[PDB]
């Protein structure tokens, strides 16, 4: 299927970036 | 062949010469080994 | 410090130089002869200046077989004889 | 009282004996001509 | 109080050269690799395996002498003296390259022995075994270059030959045939060797110029005592200096000296990996995007395309004499050449 | 690539479910 | 620690931690198997390398038929 | 059956054996004459 | 025991090297390996 | 001279689970449109 | 309290996070000019006619280069050693085509890096240090002078200066080997010994100190927390280091004096690298690597090749292909 | 271009004279131990 | 240039994943003292 | 059942963060040309 | 896109420099 191959990177970053934000904040919460 | 004696002869004389200058002291060391 | 005789004290000793003024030139002469007699060429199989090519040859006598290689260089050496 | 023949003695002569012999062979070689 | 223990006792005596259990592997193999190299470089030719002279006897000098690899027709034969090739004949064994495998294999077991020595002495003295660990880098390089590389190739012939100019030739082979300078594992190795030399120099210089005045003399060497507890130079002044000159500095002596182990060991380890790739002709030879553009666009030129032309010259000009078993006959008209030269 | 991506995201959510049930903050009665 | 039915069954298999045979025990015999295995790996290597050549052992693809 | 290279193998095996045992015959002897005291 | 003074050992040893090495450089110009 | 308005920040586990579900499901929804 | 005297005190202040100093007064502008021009040219310079034959080589990223292939390309061979500032060009377009940026960058860098070395002297004086760290850095600095300045002077062209690029560097070392046989040159051989040796002794010394760290920590924490910045006692056992190393080799090949050990650490790579910089600087005047091409012949006069001859066949392949369009006459004399 | 050339001449001369006069201003005396 | 399209995602992830890991461990280290 | 006593805190100080990020960025800068090819 | 990527990484390194120098953990004595 002739899909947009920037869609992979946009989907990837759409997930990675905000999730990493969330994780960083949770882990530093647990260690204090 | 014969060149092997030419070659080896000096080293035997060297070993001979050194054998004779050191023998008396070499036997004192072996005595000390019980 | 380990109980061997110090090197400094050995190579100034009269006894030392009495032996090694013989043993050192005998070995130097020994090795000289190994070359001057031609024995080194025959032991090691090294070509002499005159035995790299046969007279009108400009072919390297290159080994080209694994288990027949011994026989190859033997053939190349007779191609000089 | 020092030993004469040691492990040290042996390591020394292991290297030094053929060095000199090799130096003498390499000396002869400077006179080889084609 | 059995014999095994008695031998342990004797192997581990404090003497001018410590022996150890590891001495049993190390000393014979190191002496034989070394003697093989001095025997071959003094007396043994490469005429029948390479078409080359390679000893003093033959008229070579220290730079051009070598113990050359076996003929390509030997494959990866162990070339044992008693094996089917030499058939026990010392002379033929010499003429077929037997000393190459002798040196390489005895060298390998010597290296093992030397690392076992580092382990053995470190245990007896009570120190951590980080000098042995460090020595894994030399080992990795040696095996990768002298053993794995040619085992991936057609024969031992294409390993490095044990000599100065022969290694120089090995460098240039790798440029022309593998484009090894383009390889990121070689690059990480370069950065580790040069990074290490930098560390070595910058650390030695820093200590020598942050010294405390612990004696009255102008030679500052006299004023150290190996059992003194006090540091002999100021970490504090050193740190402020480099912080102000460079922006960052070390503050932890331990990390500093670990980093000094880490940098060159890793660089060597990275380059080993890349030579393992080259055992398989698995090269970083090209950048595909550049070639597609340059094939289509004859005005497009980079230093990358310039250097491949050089590799191409190298291959065609050195191959016939460097690979005599291939009987390459390149007539004049097929040789790549620029204008006039 | 697009199928792998849709399947991967779906599979992450199922794994979220498991942790959110079995590894929840236990509710306790302060 | 938690006991389980399977734990009680396997119990004696993890019960002799630290028990040793005295002195050298079977070390001499181990050394024999080690030395035999070395020679055997040697042979296997030298067969593959073609420095051990044996009748009816054709180290080649042409030994599939 | 028993080819040149197998004879060569056995030749190598016995030479290695000679070498290692002679080496250990020497090492075992010296270690007995020159013992540490304690 | 310490009869030969060490400085004398060093000089004679020193010249012995210079001699042999000098021979090797002489031989770079004469005979095999000389280009002639 | 340390600043007195610094505050610590928190995200409990439940908030992480909720936040991750949001992101993952938003991704599953929009990805079809990103690939188009 | 006077204006000049307060300026002088700020320039030489040991309280600035980064020391400025009088050497800094020249370093900062010149390194900034060289850095800024370098960054912009690497990304966006148009192609440059390095060899003066109207055959521009593309070196920047926007013109189809990657990090590995990109470079700031040396100025035109038509310029040779002439000075080519911006204001000597009819326009920036001309200056770009002929390789002007290279000259701007290298002159500012060499100047700024020279002042870097002086700055090292200066702060050491302001801090009451011994003064010779700058002598250590003269070895890298000399190396940079050799490939960016000395080698062009002797060859007559910044076109043969080393390119500011990763693959450009490789193009330079390949052509150098074919025109000078640098591998057979002893000063290059000393560089390699200085660099191999330097990495060896780095590893040795780091592994030897690390092996003899005194136990100050538990297995759950970095050993590095066993040292506290500024502590007065030493943090390893040097006698234990000496006792391991002396036995690994023999006693007298090991250092028991840390001052001699650290000065050896400094001098070995510094001196090797001086020599290899000298090597480039003297091959700039075409005093080249040893030449043993056809030095072994047989009784008839056949040539008996050595490894030197094989090297020569590689050099020849480099020679005939480099700058394939630039030579009209049969000898490449520069 | 000439505007540029004049400007660079000015900027360089300025920095070079800061350097010359800065070191002429009792530089040996700016050290931590002994001042002349 | 006709460059590998996956190069981008490969480079991005090669950077992002190991970096995010280090950041996670640093920030939670700091929330302790 | 007790809480597991083997649990341990993990640390990465600020310097190790800087060193690690540099490593990763320089690795990325080196390999990206080969990934794009 | 490859140009953007290369410059981006280089830009990150340069910013990292900034923090390593001016926002370092400050070395503290004994
Ligand atoms: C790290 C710590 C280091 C410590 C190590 C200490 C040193 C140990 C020393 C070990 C010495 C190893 C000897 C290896 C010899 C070798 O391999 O010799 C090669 C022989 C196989 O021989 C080769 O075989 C090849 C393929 O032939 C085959 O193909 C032909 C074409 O079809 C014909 O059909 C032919 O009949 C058929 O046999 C070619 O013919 C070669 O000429 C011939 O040499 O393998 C064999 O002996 C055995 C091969 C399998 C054994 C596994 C080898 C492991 C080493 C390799 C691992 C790296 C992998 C390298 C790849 C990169
Ligand atoms: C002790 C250290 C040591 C080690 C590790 C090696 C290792 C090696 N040597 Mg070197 N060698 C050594 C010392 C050593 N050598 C010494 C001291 C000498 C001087 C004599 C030599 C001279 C030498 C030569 C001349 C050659 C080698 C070669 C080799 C290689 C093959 C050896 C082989 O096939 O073994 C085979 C044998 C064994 C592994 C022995 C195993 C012993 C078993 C366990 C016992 C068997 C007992 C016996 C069968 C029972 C009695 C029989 C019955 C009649 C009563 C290998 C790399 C060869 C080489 O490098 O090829 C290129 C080669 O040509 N070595
Ligand atoms: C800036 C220049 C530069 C630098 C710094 C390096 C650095 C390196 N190169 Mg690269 N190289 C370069 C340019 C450079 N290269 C260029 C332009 C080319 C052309 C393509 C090459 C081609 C090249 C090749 C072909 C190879 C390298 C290799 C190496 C590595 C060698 C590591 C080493 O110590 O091996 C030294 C060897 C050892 C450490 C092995 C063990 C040594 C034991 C301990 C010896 C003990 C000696 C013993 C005591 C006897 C002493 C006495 C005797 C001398 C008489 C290192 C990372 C090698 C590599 O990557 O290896 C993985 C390799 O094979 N380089
Ligand atoms: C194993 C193989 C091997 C090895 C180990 C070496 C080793 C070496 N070679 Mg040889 N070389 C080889 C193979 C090898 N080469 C081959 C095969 C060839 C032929 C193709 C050559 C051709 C060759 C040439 C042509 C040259 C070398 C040079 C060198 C040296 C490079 C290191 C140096 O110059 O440091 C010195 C340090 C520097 C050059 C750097 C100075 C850094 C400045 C002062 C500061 C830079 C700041 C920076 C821009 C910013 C950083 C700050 C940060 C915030 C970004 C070194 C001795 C070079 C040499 O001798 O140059 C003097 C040289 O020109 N080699
Ligand atoms: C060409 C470069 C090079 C050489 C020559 C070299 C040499 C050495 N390194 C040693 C050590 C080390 N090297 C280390 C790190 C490094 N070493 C490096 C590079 C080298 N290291 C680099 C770059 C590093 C940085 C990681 C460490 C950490 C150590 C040590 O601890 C150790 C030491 O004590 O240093 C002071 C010594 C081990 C002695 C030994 O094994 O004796 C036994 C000899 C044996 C086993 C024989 C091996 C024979 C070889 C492998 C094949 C035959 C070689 C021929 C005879 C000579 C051929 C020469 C021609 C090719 C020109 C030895 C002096
Ligand atoms: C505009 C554009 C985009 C620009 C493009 C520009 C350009 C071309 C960029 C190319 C960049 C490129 C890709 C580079 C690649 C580099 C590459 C090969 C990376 C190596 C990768 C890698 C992991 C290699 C593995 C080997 C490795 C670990 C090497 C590490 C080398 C390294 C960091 C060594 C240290 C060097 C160094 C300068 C340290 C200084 C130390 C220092 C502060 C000491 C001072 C000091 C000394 C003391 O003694 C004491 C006591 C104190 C206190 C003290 O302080
Ligand atoms: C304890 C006891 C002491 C231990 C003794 C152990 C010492 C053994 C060490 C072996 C040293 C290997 C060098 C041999 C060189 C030699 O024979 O040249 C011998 C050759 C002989 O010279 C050649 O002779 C030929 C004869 O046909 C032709 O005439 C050639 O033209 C001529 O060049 O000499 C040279 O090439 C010229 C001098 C160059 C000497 C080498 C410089 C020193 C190199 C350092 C040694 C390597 C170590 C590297 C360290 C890093
Ligand atoms: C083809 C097969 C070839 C392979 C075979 C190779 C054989 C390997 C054997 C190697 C052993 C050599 C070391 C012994 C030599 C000797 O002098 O020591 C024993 C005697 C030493 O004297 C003593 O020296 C002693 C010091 S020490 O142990 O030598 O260090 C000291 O304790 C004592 O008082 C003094 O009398
Ligand atoms: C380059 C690194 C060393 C720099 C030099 C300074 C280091 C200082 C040494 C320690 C403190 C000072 C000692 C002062 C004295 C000094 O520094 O050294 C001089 C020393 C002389 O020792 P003697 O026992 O003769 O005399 C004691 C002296 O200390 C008197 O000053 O030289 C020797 O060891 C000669 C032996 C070398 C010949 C051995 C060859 C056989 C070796 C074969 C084994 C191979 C190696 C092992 C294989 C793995
Ligand atoms: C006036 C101009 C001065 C020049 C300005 C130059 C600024 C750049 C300097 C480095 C900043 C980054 C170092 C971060 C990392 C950092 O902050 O390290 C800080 C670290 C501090 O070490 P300490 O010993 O304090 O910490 C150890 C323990 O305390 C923690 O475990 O320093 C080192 O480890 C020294 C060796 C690192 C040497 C790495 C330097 C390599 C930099 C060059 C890489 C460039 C490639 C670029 C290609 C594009
Ligand atoms: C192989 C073999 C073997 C063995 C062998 C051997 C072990 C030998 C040894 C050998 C050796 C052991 C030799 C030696 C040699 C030496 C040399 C030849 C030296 C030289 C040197 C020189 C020349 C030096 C000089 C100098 C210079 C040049 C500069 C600086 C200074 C000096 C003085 C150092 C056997 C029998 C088992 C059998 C099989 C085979
Ligand atoms: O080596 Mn060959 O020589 Ca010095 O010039 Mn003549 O060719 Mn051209 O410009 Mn660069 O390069
Ligand atoms: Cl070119
Ligand atoms: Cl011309």
């Amino acid at each position: 299927m002739e899909v947009n191959q920037l869609g992979l990177i946009a989907t990837a970053l759409f997930v990675l970036v905000p999730s990493v934000f969330l994780i960083i904040l949770y882990v530093q919460t647990e260690s204090q | 062949d014969w060149r092997v004696l030419v070659v080896l002869l000096p080293v035997l004389l060297a070993a001979g010469w050194a054998v004779r200058n050191i023998l008396p002291y070499a036997v004192k060391q072996v005595q000390k080994l019980l | 410090t380990t109980g061997e005789r110090p090197f400094s004290d050995i190579i100034t000793s009269v006894r030392y130089w009495v032996i090694h003024s013989i043993t050192i030139p005998a070995l130097f002469i020994a090795g000289w002869l190994f070359v001057s007699t031609g024995l080194a060429y025959d032991v090691f199989g090294t070509p002499r200046p005159d035995s790299y090519y046969a007279q009108e040859q400009r072919s390297i006598p290159l080994v080209t077989d694994r288990f027949e290689a011994k026989q190859q260089v033997e053939t190349f050496l007779e191609q000089l004889k | 009282s020092y030993p004469i023949f040691t492990v040290r003695w042996v390591a020394v002569h292991t290297l030094a004996v053929p060095t000199i012999f090799f130096l003498g062979a390499i000396a002869a070689m400077q006179f080889i001509q084609r | 109080r059995g014999w095994f223990d008695i031998l342990d006792d004797w192997l581990k005596r404090d003497r001018f050269v410590f022996v150890g259990w590891s001495g049993i592997l190390l000393f014979p193999c190191a002496y034989l690799a070394l003697g093989g190299w001095l025997t071959g470089t003094t007396f043994v030719t490469s005429w029948y395996t390479h078409g080359l002279a390679s000893s003093y006897l033959e008229g070579c000098n220290f730079l051009t002498v070598a113990v050359s690899t076996p003929a390509n027709s030997m494959g990866h034969s162990l070339l044992l003296l008693w094996g089917p090739e030499a058939q026990g004949d010392f002379t033929r064994w010499c003429q077929l390259g037997g000393l190459w495998t002798f040196i390489a294999l005895h060298g390998a077991f010597g290296l093992i022995g030397f690392m076992l020595r580092q382990f053995e002495i470190a245990r007896l003295v009570g120190v951590r075994p980080y000098n042995a660990i460090a020595f894994s880098a030399p080992i990795a390089v040696f095996v990768s270059v002298f053993l794995i590389y040619p085992l991936g190739q057609s024969s031992w012939f294409f390993a490095p030959s044990f000599g100065v100019a022969a290694i120089f030739r090995f460098l240039l082979f790798f440029q022309g045939f593998h484009n090894w300078t383009l390889n990121p594992f070689h690059m990480m190795g370069v950065a580790g060797v040069l990074g290490g030399a930098l560390l070595c120099a910058i650390h030695g210089a820093t200590v020598e110029n942050t010294l405390f005045q612990d004696g009255e003399g102008a030679s500052t060497f006299r004023a150290f005592n190996p059992t003194q507890a006090e540091e002999t130079y100021s970490m504090v002044t050193a740190n402020r200096f480099w912080s102000q000159i460079f922006g960052i500095a070390f503050s932890n002596k331990r990390w500093l000296h670990f980093f000094m182990l880490f940098v060159p060991v890793t660089g060597l380890w990275m380059s080993a990996i890349g030579v393992v790739g080259l055992a398989l002709n698995l090269r970083s030879y090209d950048f595909i995007s550049q070639e597609i553009r340059a094939a289509e666009d004859p005005e497009f030129e980079t230093f990358y395309t310039k250097n491949l032309l050089l590799n191409e010259g190298i291959r065609a000009w050195m191959a016939p004499q460097d690979q005599p078993h291939e009987n390459f006959v390149f007539p004049e008209e097929v040789l790549p050449r620029g204008n006039a030269l | 690539m697009e199928t792998i991506t849709y399947v991967f995201i779906f599979a992450c959510i199922i794994a979220l479910f498991f942790f959110a049930i079995f590894f929840r903050e236990p509710p306790r009665i302060t | 620690a938690r006991r389980t039915w399977l734990g009680d069954i396997l119990r004696p298999l993890n019960s002799e931690y630290g028990k040793v045979a005295p002195g050298w025990g079977t070390t001499p015999l181990m050394a024999v198997f080690m030395g035999l295995f070395l020679v055997f790996l040697l042979i296997i290597l030298e067969i593959y390398n073609s420095t051990l050549i044996l009748d009816g052992v054709n180290v080649s693809w042409k030994a599939l038929g | 059956t028993i080819t040149p290279s197998l004879k060569g193998f056995f030749i190598g095996l016995l030479s290695g054996a000679v070498v290692l045992g002679l080496t250990f015959a020497v090492l075992i002897a010296i270690s007995q004459i020159d013992k540490v005291q304690r | 025991g310490g009869r030969i003074p060490l400085w004398i050992v060093a000089t004679v040893a020193g010249m012995g090297v210079i001699v042999i090495v000098g021979l090797f450089f002489y031989g770079a110009y004469a005979g095999l390996g000389s280009s002639l | 001279e340390p600043n007195p308005n610094r505050q610590p920040v928190e995200l409990n586990r439940t908030s992480l689970y909720l936040g991750l579900l949001l992101i993952l499901v938003l991704a599953l929804l929009f990805s079809s449109y990103f690939f188009n | 309290a006077n204006l000049w005297e307060r300026f002088c005190n700020w320039v030489t202040s040991t309280d600035n996070r980064l020391y400025v100093g009088w050497f800094g007064v020249i370093m900062i502008p010149t390194l900034l000019a060289a850095t800024i021009c370098f960054v912009i040219a690497f990304i966006a310079a148009p192609p440059v006619d390095i060899d003066g034959i109207r055959e521009p080589v593309s070196g920047s990223l926007l013109y189809g280069n990657n990090i590995i292939t990109g470079a700031v390309v040396p100025s035109s061979n038509a310029i040779g050693l002439h000075f080519y500032p911006i204001w000597e060009a009819a326009s920036l377009d001309e200056w770009l085509y002929n390789g002007g940026p290279y000259q701007l960058i290298i002159f500012h860098f060499l100047l700024g890096a020279s002042c870097y070395m002086g700055r090292q002297w200066e702060l050491s004086y302001r801090l009451g240090m011994r003064p010779w760290i700058c002598v250590a850095y003269s070895a890298p600095l000399a190396s940079a002078f050799a490939v960016f300045l000395i080698y062009p002077i002797g060859q007559g062209s910044f076109s043969d200066g080393m390119p500011l690029g990763i693959s450009g560097t490789f193009n330079f070392m390949i052509v150098f080997q074919a025109e000078h046989n640098i591998l057979m040159h002893p000063f290059h051989q000393l560089g390699v010994a200085g660099v191999f040796g330097g990495a060896l002794f780095c590893a040795m010394h780091g592994s030897l100190v690390t092996s003899s760290l005194i136990r100050e920590t538990t297995e759950t924490e970095s050993a590095n927390y066993g040292y506290k910045f500024g502590q007065e006692e030493e943090t390893y056992n040097i006698v234990a280091a000496h006792g391991y190393f002396g036995r690994l080799i023999f006693q007298y090949a090991s250092f028991n004096n840390s001052r001699s050990l650290h000065f050896f650490l400094a001098a070995w790579p510094v001196v090797g690298v001086w020599f290899t910089a000298l090597g480039i600087s003297t091959m700039a005047f075409n005093l080249n690597g040893f030449n043993f091409n056809h030095s072994v012949i047989d009784a008839k006069g056949n040539v008996i090749n050595t490894w030197a001859d094989i090297i020569n066949r590689a050099n020849l392949g480099m020679e005939v292909m480099h700058e394939r369009n630039a030579h009209n006459f049969p000898l490449d004399l520069a | 271009m000439e505007t540029l050339k004049i400007t660079v001449y000015i900027v360089v001369t300025f920095f070079v004279l800061l350097f010359v006069f800065g070191f002429l201003s009792g530089d040996p005396a700016r050290n931590p131990k002994r001042k002349d």
